[PDB]
RNA sequence: CCCGGCGAGGGGAGUGAAAAAGAACCUGAAACCGUGUACGUACAAGCAGUGGGAGCACGCUUAGGCGUGUGACUGCGUACC
RNA sequence: UGUAACGGGGCUAAACCAUGCACCGAAGCUGCGGCAGCGACGCUUAUGCGUUGUUGGGUAGGGGAGCGUUCUGUAAGCCUGCGAAGGUGUGCUGUGAGGCAUGCUGGAGGUAUCAGAAGUGCGAAUGCUGACAUAAGUAACGAUAAAGCGGGUGAAAAGCCC
């Protein structure tokens, strides 16, 4: 085999939310915490 | 002389040896068609007007080209709602090249 | 292929001569503004001046039902302090009579330059007379 | 007292359109020394009208 | 790695501003403007690729009634005259028929005119 | 020949150049010395003194015959503003503009 | 970030934007949001799990034909020039060389060859066997491989 | 060497592979400001576009028209967050 | 403020009531062409071929699949002074983010494929820094103690010298 042959199983890497990247994204301008109150905020939620 | 004849969905009004250009058939890029569905038929002053694929008539003509149309592009848009698209578009064609009007 | 549009120069259009001695104001307006807009050719293109010249004579002789003669007002501003001035039907005929079927065939035309062209192609006259013999118009009964 | 949004370089120009210097007709020559001169004016040489009158 | 923006950014305005060609003012200059002219030309693309089959309809229609009036007959009777004669012809064949050969749309008249009475 | 002439970081505005220089555009040399002479104008000075030195450039870097030459080109366009603060009252600053041009006059005998 | 935390100017009246700090992430010279640490991006990996891509490595470098047992792997000089001729004799050009047993005669005359490294026998890994284009091991350290990992 | 004020700045000359590498000096974008050419525009009203569309000017050609630029007129259409 | 209580012209029907047949009228439905999701069914299940049926507006939000940038391995390999990255035009091409070729400028770097990691994609935050517009050749040129003339010097004198 080599380097630039291997690869990984199907279904091993998601590749992660990056939330806040445009409207076609899906999440992006609020990123998936819709609009205001105290779980839309930085650091913001209740403790448990 | 011309004919009026329903090809794709829609009729067409052509003359001898000229080329028109319709919707996607299952006819090589090389090869002939017959339309003998033919709605109007006029030469001269005698008009052959089809109470409907008038008699007898048939439209010969081969297939030019298969090309796609020019790309359109759907934009679609909603202000202050957070929402808007593209999506591009190349609608196939046929150039037919009329070979011969029948009477 | 396409379809057919009138070109501004191809166009060819005929004189007409109209008398109104006797007819109702809007239809005989009505049927000026179905030739003068180009509704009856048929090579009729919308963005195309395809209209026939008009020659209205008799423009005082033409008649209102009812009590249009004393009941309609023609209402026009000045554009000044308040000065909202006003006219009954009888005192426009007697005045300035070619202004009614004027305005009443300007109101039945399209909005913008075209229909300022095609009120261009009107020639209304209040006597019989007319001096426009040199473009020989038909006579237009309707 | 002040503009609600900007003027653009259309509206720009056309107000400049009536700036325009203008240029001088002609000028003169003058009948003895023959340079060229305002009319109505002495020469930078001192000649007015055929007649020298300032050194 | 610190990833620079310079030329993918340079590259995404150059996109919209060719787009923007024959526009007036700082909708062909200016980035902003120029994108939200063009997000406008969209929309108005769209909604008149559906106004174009409607107003080309609605031409073919009063040129097929002022032509069949022309020879007598108004545009519903006519077509209710090709309905009932049970031709197919469409009313962009009909207009074209109607500028260009007379003759033919006199035959279709009086087909018309035949199948109505 | 085109025969260029330039006057670089021109102490002066390009509006207040480009006035005059849209008045010798296309005129024959002599007509557009005179007209440059007789305009009451700090730009007409500058406008002449490159008019003068093309005129010379044009008799001496190629052939000759100014008595043939005629303005193609003349256009002026905005240099390098250099800044300066301008005290305005009530304690705030002003940032004026001291306008610098380019002046270029392209004659020809074409 | 070397600067204060003094308030760059008021929090109303002026008419700018509100700002609090010049070591703000959003102004210029003071900076960055979620600036970096030195990590550690060692993960670790089971020992059966290295020991079986181990096995899978070794049984496709026999199955891709890559793999090359010779029974006795030395030079007589610690000389380059006689390690090339070995290599060029063997027909053999990018290649890793496992002995059972470093001697340093054949560790000094590798050095200087690009594409050949010598590596002992527990020096083994895996990118080294997918990296190079062949591997030559001696017998013992065949044996050796064998005897550590099945 | 020439203009210029025993200037500034420029045009030739010469170096250099290159001087639109001339010290404001590699590349040299966009905003911004000009000059020239093509078309439009001085009786026509408004998110300045979009669908149709004549003319004009350029290229080319199966000599039928296309491609490029502007675009009179005309339906529709009250920006973005 | 101006008709200003049909949208307007105008209408004694172009109003109202009843009956009747035409026609217009949407992105609805149908015709033809193309893309995708889901479910059944057989091909021998490269878990993709086909046949049918149905679905495909979308905010917050959930789920799925991809593009591009910079960097590491592949890579002391490949492209490159008979011209790289960059910049700027053109033409193809994909459902899209995009991709590819090429003319001009530039004058030395670029990097496939498959993997890996992110300071990974801006129009907005009275966002930060630089540049440049706009008002605009507009206001103003800073005490209403006041200047006029001759000669000089200079390329140039209302302002300097006498």
């Amino acid at each position: 085999m080599r380097l630039n042959t291997l690869s990984p199983a199907e279904g091993s890497k998601k590749a992660g939310k990056r939330l806040g990247r445009g409207i076609g994204s899906g999440l992006g301008k609020t990123g998936g915490r819709g609009h205001k109150g105290q779980k839309s905020r930085s650091g913001g939620g209740v403790r448990r | 002389m011309y004919a009026v004849f329903q090809s794709g969905g829609k009729q067409h009004r052509v003359s001898e040896g000229q080329t028109v250009r319709l919707e996607k058939l299952d006819i090589a890029t090389g090869e002939t068609v017959e339309f003998a569905e033919v709605l109007m038929i006029a030469n001269g002053e005698e008009v052959k007007i089809g109470v409907p694929f008038v008699d007898g008539g048939v439209i010969k003509a081969e297939v030019v080209a298969h090309g796609r149309g020019e790309k359109v592009k759907i934009v679609k848009f909603r202000r202050r709602k957070h929402y808007r698209k593209q999506q591009g578009h190349r609608q196939w064609f046929t150039d037919v090249k009329i070979t011969g009007i029948s009477a | 292929m396409k379809t057919f549009t009138a070109k501004p120069e191809t166009v060819k259009r005929d004189w007409y001569v109209v008398d109104a001695t006797g007819k109702t104001l809007g239809r005989l307006a009505t049927e000026l503004a179905r030739r003068l807009r180009g509704k009856h050719k048929a090579e009729y293109t919308p963005h195309v001046d395809t209209g026939d010249y008009i020659i209205v004579l008799n423009a005082d002789k033409v008649a209102v039902t009812g009590n249009k003669r004393t009941d309609k007002v023609y209402y026009h501003h000045t554009g000044h302090i308040g000065g909202i001035k006003q006219a009954t039907f009888e005192e426009m005929i007697a005045r300035r009579p070619e202004r009614v079927i004027e305005i009443a065939v300007k109101g039945m035309l399209p909005k913008g330059p075209l229909g300022r062209a095609m009120f261009r192609k009107l020639k209304v006259y209040a006597g019989n007379e007319h001096n426009h013999a040199a473009q020989q118009p038909q006579v237009l009964d309707i | 007292a002040v503009q609600q949004n900007k003027p653009t370089r259309s509206k720009r120009g056309m107000r400049r359109s009536h700036d325009a210097l203008t240029a001088v007709t002609s000028l003169s020559v003058d009948k003895t020394s023959g340079e060229k001169h305002l009319r109505h004016h002495i020469t930078a040489d001192g000649y007015y009208r055929g007649r020298k009158v300032i050194a | 790695a610190r990833v620079k923006r310079g030329v993918i950014a340079r590259a995404r305005h150059k996109k919209i501003l060719k787009q923007a060609k024959g526009y007036y003012g700082a909708r062909s200059r200016v980035y902003r403007v120029a994108f939200q002219a063009v997000i406008k030309a969209g929309q108005y693309a769209y909604r008149d690729r559906r106004q174009r089959k409607r107003q080309f309809r609605q031409l073919w229609i009063a040129r097929i009634n002022a032509a069949a009036r022309q020879n007598g007959i108004s545009y519903s009777k006519f077509i209710n005259g090709l309905k009932k004669a049970s031709v197919e012809i469409d009313r962009k064949i009909l207009a074209d028929i109607a500028v260009f050969d007379k003759v033919a749309f006199t035959a279709l008249v009086e087909k018309a005119k035949a199948a109505l009475a | 020949m085109e025969t260029i002439a330039k006057h670089r970081h021109a102490r002066s505005s390009a509006q207040k150049v480009r006035l005059v220089a849209d008045l010798i555009r296309g005129k024959k040399v002599s007509q557009a010395l005179d007209i440059l002479t007789y305009t009451n104008k700090k730009a007409a000075v500058l406008v002449k003194k490159v008019l003068e030195s093309a005129i010379a450039n044009a008799e001496h870097n190629d052939g000759a015959d100014i008595d043939d030459l005629k303005v193609t080109k003349i256009f002026v366009d905005e240099g390098p503003s250099m800044k300066r603060i301008m005290p305005r009252a009530k304690g705030r600053a002003d940032r004026i503009l001291k306008r610098t041009s380019h002046i270029t006059v392209v004659v020809s005998d074409r | 970030v070397t600067g204060s935390g003094k308030k760059p100017w008021r929090q109303k009246g002026t008419g700018r934007a509100r700002s609090g700090s010049i070591k703000s992430p959003i102004w210029r010279s003071g900076g960055v949001t979620f600036a970096a640490r030195p990590q550690d991006h060692s993960q670790k990996v089971n020992k059966k799990m290295y020991r079986g891509a181990l096995k899978s490595i070794l049984s496709e470098l026999v199955r891709q034909d890559r793999l090359i047992v010779v029974e006795k792997f030395s030079v007589e000089a610690p000389k380059t020039k006689l390690l090339a001729q070995k290599l060029k004799d063997m027909a053999l050009e990018d290649v890793l060389i496992i002995t059972g047993e470093l001697d340093e005669n054949l560790f000094l005359a590798a050095r200087n060859l690009h594409k050949v490294d010598v590596r002992d026998a527990t020096g083994i890994d895996p990118v080294s066997l997918i990296a190079f284009d062949k591997v030559v091991m001696t017998a013992d350290a065949v044996k050796q491989v064998e005897e550590m990992l099945a």
